[PDB]
């Protein structure tokens, strides 16, 4: 109200409204799902178009051979944060000959987002990210909020109508975690999860976007006729 | 009405942020007192540990700025420590640059100039503290100099700071009106501390245990604080006469 | 570059500058004009290290032309020469000084007098009736000391200049490929196309 | 009015309302505690399980500084991480110049001055965390708690977050019933109990217990997380006491 | 952090007034009375030592300050602002003059430098004007004795005699009747004490009054002998006893 | 440094500071530009509220940027000096680096770019100035006339006016200026420029300035008497 | 007042949304992508008849294989074009090849959100970036001041955009020829324009693999306008 | 943050005026009137000190008329402190020019430089403008005797006769009436004093309330002399012209 | 005085066929008259069907290769996984080398 003009101002109940408004931009964004087993980690994203003549906005970005994310909200902010992850992954490789741990990648994103929430002049990031990766401690899935909060999860979903997919994963928890050494079945569970967030529209060939990473699987993105198999 | 938010003049020629910083000074609800002996300068302050979970040894508003200079603060602890750290740095820098120990009055002036800047520059807020510096200066002898958020400072024969400063001030005023001298005519610092405690008891009208007080003493070439047991010995002597 | 001469006569200033450009044992050009018009009645010839010469001359030219446009007024030769000197005196204590010596020949329309200024790379300025830079003056000054009058005509100044050049062509070991000659007077700047 | 719209502005009371609003963010957070024992300190925190999809034992909240200091906090988690990052820079520069690891009181002031600095200007926001921290140094064990204002003191026991009153009451009983002191292994058991008792204020969602400790005898004066059997033993002791 | 107040805090209002300067002048009006009188062979500046507490040692607080050996200053308004201006005035006298010309600046040029500092606080970013008016008395070889007033705006005026602060309007009227161009220094001191008594309520003695003069050279205060051309400072602060002696012949 | 964003969008998609800069131009004295077949004429209004003026030394309204290009303006006078200085510096910088004088289109593009830069830079306000830039390109006999404005947009004009009552003189030019047959001579071009200003000026005495620019750096400013002869002939034909 | 980089309660940047309103006031620009090339067309919209319309430059070359049309505050586009040209040529310097149309568009869009308290406000202009490369063929992009860019088969921006976009919805198919696309842009421009469309107040351009980016002459466009009139009168 | 307290000194009003410049001009309209008159053989500068006191030391005082160099002088109207900042800058610029070109700075060039500085404070920096209006009186060998004025907008213009400060409307009408082109310095002196005497807000015009100066070629042969009038000399010229 | 350069010996050879290409190099690494390693790889697969060897001062050769491999990685990121052609790689490498014109990579490189 009087305390939402900038990010440097607490409200009387201790809330940061500019951060909450940035969080709102994620809810307007298209749905994206993340889930993992012990061997693989999968991202599934519903891409959004402007109209029938337009293309479908890309949702998934590769950060390294063993790591990448999906976005929901302001796409340019995802480009900035993903560029930062690319650099950090790359600094780890060039200096330490070491693949960046997914947990440490989350810690770096948290700290980068935080600086924008405490200083005058700047603004919070207006995007939510789901980071997947396979490192020395196996498969991982992270959820990033531009408040700075990063959370490691078995599965999750962000964007519009994401509550439906999140409930499904909460029921299926015991099943999909056990899908080891079977990438196609893990993707099926992800495609079935994101389907719980659909209304009116359905999953078409240029609508669906899938990504996977695992034990002997580099981070690869599937679009177009490559995902027709899963429709 | 933004003339009340930053340090610019109001139509009355006043600085409201400076005046409100003076009010923060009494937020701790602690009273301090400083007096001068022949060879020493004594400073006493009330100690209040309300929570049982607190480590009472870490609760303090008296600071050892240098070997010779001591400082008691009236105001919130964050601002108190801010001022303490700066004074320690300034005192150390002074000795390095000019080859002798920073006098109590010079440090007071320096900290007062820093405070003045906060009353003139908008981006910096005043510290909500009153700083009482004490020492036995090698040129001026026993010394008490006090700084406030306005950037004002002056030397004192004796002084008091806190919510009940006026009661303590008048009590001290009346004593020096009798004796007609600028100090406590006493040889040992032990008896000067006893005088300080006795006159605070009389002025405030409260009795003190060993854990209710905090004492700092300045002698030639060193300033030191008293332990609880040193204060207890001081309280026993007062009661026995 | 090599030889630059200057002589102030009754009603004009004459500048003579060599035509040759040399890189090592080879003559790259034999028709080089070592001069820039700073203003309609002010000409500057120059000589020194490659690059520095032209870079400096064109830098001065741009500044004087800028002044002319801003004020709609032509600076006096004296004012120009002082501006140039300050730029060179500034240059000499810089990280990499301009290695350039110049002659400034101008006609002051206010005083109705020709003026010649000699300025070296250090910023050493002197007003003269005649002057030279480098090894030029060593051969020519004895003739100029002998024959020069301040009431000379432009034609007499050119004849004395031919004599100076003839002496250079006899006793200098280096072939400088003749000179381009320019006259600065009340009517402006012109080139003598036959010399 | 308008005194609460900008940081570093004194109200007519002499108060900085922005700092007081930061305290509200702290009071909104989960419960965290600290217990000073005979030769060290124990830290414990309440982690709310928002969903079954949270991976157990992965979202670690307690943070180490250097190798001998533990830090835990309640409120805005990112603000706490920022403060610990600074704490690590302060500890590194101290050790770089002076060789010895940073003493706990020295470390406490480094954080205190930094947090206090964020109450001096309107171009920055105060920290939305209260931080409980401490460890073992040359002079023994130390426990501290640091508020958004930059205010900090030493503590026998400390608590913050939504269940701080319940926790404080439990800590006060231990201080009274153990004047001679509490052992490190006892303090771990008691820490578990207090977090479980403090969970009544966050009783809607179930939670995960996380404990750490520094002790001269048990951990050689190094910060370590309580894991496996010793953690389960503390959970069993805690569950037995609530029933 | 960073000082993000890079804009002026003193601005013109629709009526053409510079508000902060006017408000600074109001703060000067509330301040304790101080005055200055110029004689044929000297200048005197004086003010009241308004002690905040009887426990406070008022000798430690100097309202009258030496800027150079031949220039002194007194003020009315905010004390802390005055103290920092004196520090800057003393320094600028060296950096912008003595280190260049090897001699102390004349009164008018030192005044000009102080004025500049006060003007900049009236236009620069993120600052308020100084809340003081200064009276600067001094002597130099070519200009002789002089007395200047400097206001919060940075404007300065030379005076034969004047007063600033609390009771300045009454004091200036009193000085107009008594001042003439044939006054000796002792006559000016006498008039200064008479004028100052009207604005003082309580005790009126050498311990509650601060008074200094710019007069003859004081070789006894120089601290060394051996250089004929160095004859000592013309600035002298009168002692408590010296003031009381002149209060008996009052 | 002062970084404040002064030029910003409003809810309806307007940058008010840029639009208020146009109002400053509307207040400024009238300026007109007309290009003939082999010349360009720049006419300028001088407000007669200011007499006792020294016309020798008073800043003239038309400024030479180079020997072949001129610039006139309407709006804040002090602002115009900054644009003119920058333009003059750039003109010499172009000759210095590319060994050719600027084209009229290039110079206009530079000045217009400076104006634009001041509409999305922190801590600065837009120029309250619109300019008419006229001249002939090196070794070219085609007349050039361009206009700029605070927003930074620029364009070429057969004839154009700016400043106060520019709406009226533009109305006159739109019906009087024929594109198929522009003013064939200097006389016809100057006459049409004076006629257009006489719709707005008041008195035809010292209120009208005229500057003729011809090819190959031939620029001259007409005197009071020369202009007065045009004013005389126009009104004598009008009495019919 | 309020921050320049402030979020609204709905989660949108105020300034970005306000710049989009400025773009709606701009003159119409239309782009159509085919397998034979991409066509770009604009409304010139001269404010007066004395304004020489050929100086109105709302279609611009970025490289030989990339063209660009603009709509909105056109003065803001100059620094964007300058950056685009520099990016295209710099990539040719570093990699001895033509730069991908998408990569060029991404480079331009990186400037968009570089505003705060960097430039003081977002750009008040939208761009239609059309081009060809060997990997993805003929492409058309719409670059906004939000930093977002969508690829399009056909797109209209400016004042008559929503009316034109609905018309492009019905008319576009994957087998359109270049000649058919040219007439289609002219048709839709004529429909949404206030004044009557002719060769002087409207401009066409295209990008083909063979000939590269070309702005059409007024004589060439005039014939396409005459060809349009006759084919509409044919039924 | 800090934005909350920013007055924004360099913005347009909806009418296309600069707020602070207009308000600075309002300030200047309350300042003491200064008049400049240019004659064929010299220039006159006359100015009124504001409500003085009997105890003000006049002979060592200077609030209106300042010397920029040997050829150029200025009359001030507005904040004196602001004027002295600019005056010192102008003195430095004149010396820079002299060092660079070895010739005295042409009057207009000095005026343009100061006016450009004033302009800068209206377009960038976020600072308040200088509340000062100058009358420049000077001589050079190009244009001879010249009068200019500049104001806080940074705009400058040339004049035959001009007034700044208080009552300029009335003063300019009186000057426009009695001024002629073939006028001389002695006549211009009389005109300046008569104009002040009629426009003044004071009861009577006296020597102690005036500052006066002339720039004359009335120096021995082809050269220019600046004369800043002393109190006694102002008293004599007041009697000569028949005002007191 | 510190000499920042050294000589690690080694020799490399590149031959282009009609539909193939080879890049050969010995595996010996040396300083002065000593052997450091009898098998220290010197020719590397840099991705996109490009092989590279930077021969001379090993520390500069390792840095250049490392930077080119990095350049290939970022070329994929920035240009939609486009394959870096050999002619484009060559031009990129020139700019890597000339970026140190006044403190060169002391290597002779072949791709
Ligand atoms: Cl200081
Ligand atoms: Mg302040
Ligand atoms: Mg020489």
């Amino acid at each position: 109200n009087n305390y939402d003009g900038d990010t440097v101002t607490f409200s009387p109940t201790g809330r940061l409204f500019q951060v909450e408004y940035a969080l709102e931009a994620i809810k307007q964004g298209s749905v994206t799902v993340g889930l993992r087993s012990n061997t693989h980690a999968v991202l599934v994203a519903l891409k959004r178009n402007a109209d029938e003549l337009s293309s479908y906005q890309k949702k998934i970005i590769k950060c390294d051979e063993h790591m990448g994310l999906s976005l929901a909200g302001l796409a340019p902010d995802a480009r900035v944060l993903s560029n930062y992850l690319r650099q950090q992954c790359n600094y780890s490789s060039l200096v330490f000959n070491r693949k960046l741990a997914v947990e440490r990648a989350g810690h770096l994103l948290c700290d980068k987002a935080q600086k924008n929430t405490q200083s005058y002049g700047g603004r919070p990031y207006g995007v939510g990210l789901l980071i997947i990766g396979y490192d020395k401690s196996g498969a991982h899935l992270l959820e990033f909020q531009p408040s700075g909060n990063v959370t490691e999860l078995y599965g999750t979903a962000i964007g519009a109508r994401s509550q439906g997919a999140k409930t499904y994963l909460e029921r299926t928890l015991d099943t999909f975690i056990k899908i080891d050494g079977n990438p196609d079945e893990l993707i099926k569970a992800g495609v079935e999860a994101i389907s719980q967030s659909l209304r009116d529209e359905s999953l078409t060939v240029d609508n669906l976007s899938i990504a996977i990473v695992g034990k002997d699987t580099p981070f690869t993105i599937y679009d177009g006729e490559a995902v027709a198999k899963y429709i | 009405g933004y003339d009340r938010h930053i340090t610019i003049f109001s139509p009355e020629g006043r600085l409201y942020q400076v005046e409100y910083a003076f009010k923060a000074t009494n937020q701790t609800n602690i009273n301090s007192l400083a007096v001068r002996g022949k060879d020493c300068t004594v400073v006493i302050s009330q100690k209040k540990v309300p929570d049982k979970l607190l480590d009472p040894t870490t609760v303090s508003y008296i600071f050892c700025i240098s070997r010779t200079i001591g400082m008691v603060v009236n105001g919130p602890i964050p601002d108190a420590r801010n001022a303490a750290l700066r004074a320690k740095a300034e005192a150390a820098e002074f000795r390095y640059k000019y080859g002798y120990d920073m006098p109590c009055d010079v440090l007071a002036k320096r900290m007062a100039n820093l405070s003045q800047i906060y009353t003139q520059r908008a981006y910096m807020r005043p510290l909500g503290v009153i700083l009482t510096f004490v020492s036995v200066d090698e040129e001026l002898g026993p010394s008490i100099y006090k700084t406030d958020p306005a950037g004002y400072y002056v030397g004192y024969k004796a002084t008091a700071t806190g919510p009940k400063q006026q009661e303590i001030t008048t009590n001290l005023e009346n004593h020096f009106k009798k004796s007609k001298i600028d100090h406590i005519n006493e040889e040992s610092w032990e008896k000067v501390v006893e005088f300080a405690i006795t006159h605070m008891i009389d002025a405030l009208g409260t009795e003190f245990s060993k854990n209710d007080l905090e004492v700092g003493v300045a002698t030639k070439d060193k300033f030191f604080t008293l332990s609880a047991e040193n204060i207890e010995e001081r309280l026993v002597a007062i009661a026995e006469q | 570059m090599d030889i630059i001469l200057g002589i102030r006569v009754q009603d004009s200033v004459i500048l003579a500058s060599s035509k040759a450009v040399t890189r090592g044992i080879s003559v790259l050009k034999d028709s080089d004009d070592k001069t820039r018009q700073l203003s309609p009645h002010t000409l500057m010839s120059f000589a020194g290290e490659a690059g520095d010469t032209v870079q400096f001359a064109e830098y001065i030219q741009a500044n004087i032309q800028l002044y002319s446009i801003r004020e709609d007024y032509e600076l006096s030769p004296q004012a120009v020469s002082s501006f140039v000197r300050q730029e060179l005196a500034k240059s000499i204590r810089s990280r990499r000084p301009y290695q350039v010596n110049v002659l400034i020949g101008g006609y002051d329309k206010k005083k109705n007098k020709p003026e010649l200024y000699q300025i070296d790379y250090l910023g050493t300025k002197v007003e003269l009736p005649y002057g030279a830079h480098g090894y030029s003056g060593f051969y020519t000054f004895s003739l100029l000391d002998h024959h020069y009058r301040p009431d000379m005509t432009t034609e007499e100044g050119l004849d004395l200049l031919k004599l100076c050049v003839q002496e250079l062509e006899k006793r200098m070991p280096m072939d400088f490929k003749g000179v381009i000659v320019k006259i600065v007077d009340k009517d402006g700047i012109r080139q003598v196309d036959d010399f | 009015t308008g005194y609460d719209l900008s940081n570093s502005v004194f109200s007519p009371d002499g108060r900085n309302f922005q700092v007081e609003y930061a305290v509200k963010a702290v009071e909104n957070g989960t419960t965290s505690i600290g217990i000073k024992c005979n030769d060290g300190v124990v830290f414990a925190v309440e982690k709310l399980i928002t969903s079954k999809l949270l991976v157990p034992q992965k979202n670690v909240k307690i943070q180490v500084v250097d190798r001998h200091i533990g830090c835990v906090y309640s409120g805005l988690i990112p603000d706490g991480r920022h403060l610990v990052n600074r704490g690590r820079e302060e500890a590194a520069s101290f050790k770089k110049l002076y060789k010895t690891p940073i003493p706990i009181p020295a470390f406490a002031d480094r954080l205190g001055q930094y947090v206090q600095a964020h109450t001096l200007y309107n171009s920055v926001r105060p920290f939305g965390v209260s931080t409980i921290f401490g460890g073992v140094d040359k002079n023994g064990a130390h426990l501290y708690m640091l508020e958004p204002s930059g205010s900090y003191w030493g503590y026998k026991g400390a608590a913050t977050g939504k269940g701080r009153q319940s926790a404080k009451a439990e800590l006060e009983k231990l201080v009274d019933h153990h004047p001679e002191g509490l052992s490190a292994r006892e303090a771990v058991k008691q820490a578990a109990k207090i977090i479980y008792l403090a969970h009544e204020d966050n009783k809607e969602k179930d939670f995960e217990l996380e404990i750490s400790w520094c002790s001269l005898s048990e951990t050689n004066g190094l910060h370590k997380f309580v894991k496996g059997d010793l953690l389960q033993e503390a959970i069993d002791f805690a569950q037995k006491e609530i029933n | 952090m960073t000082d993000r107040y890079s804009f002026s805090l003193t601005t013109f209002s629709p009526s053409g007034k510079l508000g902060q300067i006017d408000y600074a002048l109001t703060a000067v009006k509330q301040g304790v009375t101080s005055l200055g009188i110029k004689a044929t062979n000297g200048v005197v500046i004086a003010t009241e030592k308004k002690s905040s507490s009887p426990l406070a040692m008022s000798e430690t607080l100097s309202k009258v300050s030496l800027l150079t050996p031949d220039i002194g200053a007194v003020y009315s308004g905010m004390g802390p602002d005055y103290r920092v201006l004196v520090d800057k005035s003393r320094k600028v006298a060296h950096t912008s003059y003595k280190r260049i010309y090897g001699e102390y600046p004349p009164t008018k040029l030192l005044v000009s430098e102080v004025a500049k500092i006060m003007q900049e606080a009236t236009q620069s970013g993120g600052v308020r004007p100084f809340g003081v008016s200064l009276l600067i008395a001094g002597h130099d070889e070519f200009n002789g004795f002089s007395l200047y007033q400097v206001d919060p705006s940075g404007s300065y005026f030379p005076w034969k005699a004047t007063a600033i602060g609390k009771g300045s309007v009454a004091a200036k009227t009193f000085l107009e009747k008594r001042w003439n161009d044939e006054l000796e220094l002792e006559d000016a001191i006498h008039i200064a004490l008479l004028t100052l008594k009207e604005s003082v309520e309580g005790e009126f003695n050498g311990d509650t009054i601060e008074l200094a003069i710019i007069g003859d050279e004081n070789p006894d205060l120089l601290g060394y002998t051996g250089i004929p051309t160095d004859k000592g400072p013309r600035f002298r602060k009168l002692t408590s006893q010296e003031i009381n002696d002149r209060l008996e012949a009052l | 440094g002062y970084d404040r964003a002064l030029s910003i969008f409003s809810p309806d998609g307007h940058i008010f500071q840029v639009e208020y800069a146009l109002e400053a131009v509307k207040r400024g004295t009238c300026a007109v530009g007309v290009k003939g077949k082999n010349c360009v004429v720049l006419g300028c209004e001088r407000r007669s509220t200011l007499k006792l003026q020294d016309t020798r030394i008073t800043p003239s309204k038309v400024s030479k940027i180079d020997s072949h290009v001129v610039l006139s303006f309407s709006g804040l006078n002090a602002d115009s000096r900054i644009l003119i200085e920058k333009a003059r510096v750039e003109a010499q910088s172009h000759r210095l680096t590319l060994e050719d004088p600027v084209t009229v289109e290039y110079l206009t593009r530079y000045v217009a770019g400076v104006q634009q830069r001041y509409t999305q830079s922190g801590g600065v306000r837009p120029f309250g100035v619109s300019t008419l830039i006229a001249g002939f390109d090196p070794r070219d006999d085609e007349p050039k006339l361009y206009q700029t404005e605070p927003s930074g947009i620029y364009s070429s004009w057969s004839a154009q006016t700016i400043g106060r009552n520019s709406k009226t003189v533009r109305e006159f030019l739109e019906k009087n200026y024929d594109r198929k047959e522009p003013p064939a001579t200097v006389e016809e071009c100057v006459k049409l420029t004076v006629r257009s200003l006489l719709e707005v000026v008041q008195t035809g005495a010292k209120n009208i300035e005229i500057t003729v620019v011809k090819p190959d750096s031939d620029i001259v400013a007409l005197s009071s008497e020369e202009i007065n002869q045009y004013v005389t002939q126009i009104e004598q034909e009008k009495q019919e | 007042d309020r921050g320049v980089s402030t979020f609204s309660p709905e989660g949108r940047l105020f300034q970005v949304e306000y710049s989009l309103e400025a773009i709606k006031l701009g003159s119409t620009a239309i782009g159509i992508a085919t397998k034979e090339g991409v066509v770009l067309g604009v409304e010139k919209r001269a404010t007066s008849p004395l304004l020489e319309s050929d100086s109105i430059e709302k279609i611009v070359e970025i490289d030989r294989h990339i063209g660009c049309a603009m709509s909105g505050l056109t003065a803001d586009a100059r620094s964007m074009i300058e950056h685009a040209r520099t990016a295209a040529v710099t990539h040719n310097l570093y990699y001895d090849e033509d730069i991908n149309v998408e990569s060029l568009t991404q480079s331009v869009c990186d400037l968009a959100l570089r505003f705060g308290e960097l430039m003081s406000r977002p750009f008040g202009v939208a761009l239609l970036i059309a081009g060809h490369d060997a990997d993805d063929g003929y492409q058309l992009f719409h670059a906004e001041p939000s930093g977002t860019f969508y690829r399009y088969n056909a797109k209209a921006i400016g004042s008559g955009s929503e009316g034109a976009q609905a018309e492009l919805l019905n008319e576009w198919h994957s087998s359109l020829t270049l000649k058919e696309a040219e007439l289609l842009v002219l048709k839709i421009l004529k429909q949404v324009m206030e004044e009557k469309l002719d060769e002087n107040n409207a401009q066409l351009s295209c990008i083909t693999k063979q000939d590269g980016f070309k702005i059409y002459d007024n004589e060439k466009t005039a014939e396409l306008i005459k060809e349009l009139k006759e084919k509409e009168a044919a039924e | 943050g800090s934005r909350r307290y920013d007055s924004r000194t360099t913005i347009f009003s909806p009418e296309g005026r600069l707020y602070q410049v207009e308000y600075a001009l309002e300030s200047i309209s309350h300042a003491g009137t200064a008049i400049g008159i240019m004659a064929s053989d010299g220039i006159v500068l006359a100015a009124e000190r504001k409500v003085t006191s009997t105890l003000l030391e006049q002979d060592t005082s200077t609030e209106k008329l300042y010397k920029l160099n040997d050829k150029i002088a200025v009359a001030v109207a507005g904040l004196t402190a602001d004027a002295e900042i600019l005056i010192n800058t102008a003195r430095i610029h004149a010396q820079n020019y002299l060092k660079t070109y070895n010739e005295d700075i042409p009057v207009e060039i000095l005026v343009r430089r100061l006016s450009d500085i004033k302009q800068g404070y209206t377009q960038h920096g976020g600072l308040r403008p200088f509340g000062v209006s100058f009358i420049y009186a000077g001589y050079d060998d190009r244009y001879g005797y010249q009068l200019y004025t500049s104001n806080p907008s940074g705009n400058y213009t040339g004049w035959k006769a001009i007034s700044v400060g208080a009552n300029t409307s009335a003063a300019q009408t009186l000057l426009q009436m009695d001024y002629k082109d073939d006028m001389k310095v002695d006549d211009a002196i009389e005109l300046a004093l008569k104009t002040l005497s009629k426009t003044t807000d004071s009861s009577a015009l006296t020597y102690d309330r005036l500052e006066f100066a002339t720039i004359r070629k009335g120096a021995n042969d082809g050269e220019v002399y600046q004369k800043i009038f002393k109190p006694q000399e102002i008293k004599d010229i007041l009697v000569k012209t028949g005002i007191t | 005085q510190f000499n920042p350069y050294g000589d690690n010996g080694g020799t490399i050879l590149g031959i282009a066929g009609e539909d193939f290409a080879v890049l050969a190099g010995d595996t010996r690494n040396i300083t002065d008259y000593s052997i450091n390693s009898r098998y220290e790889p010197k020719v590397f697969d840099c991705g996109d069907n490009i092989v590279m060897s930077a021969n001379g001062f090993a520390a500069d050769g390792d840095a250049l290769v490392k930077r080119f491999k990095n350049s290939v990685k970022w070329y994929h990121f920035d240009h939609n996984d486009k394959k870096l052609s050999i002619n484009s790689a060559a031009r990129n490498i020139q700019h890597l080398l000339y970026s140190r014109r006044f403190f060169p990579y002391y290597v002779y490189n072949i791709i």
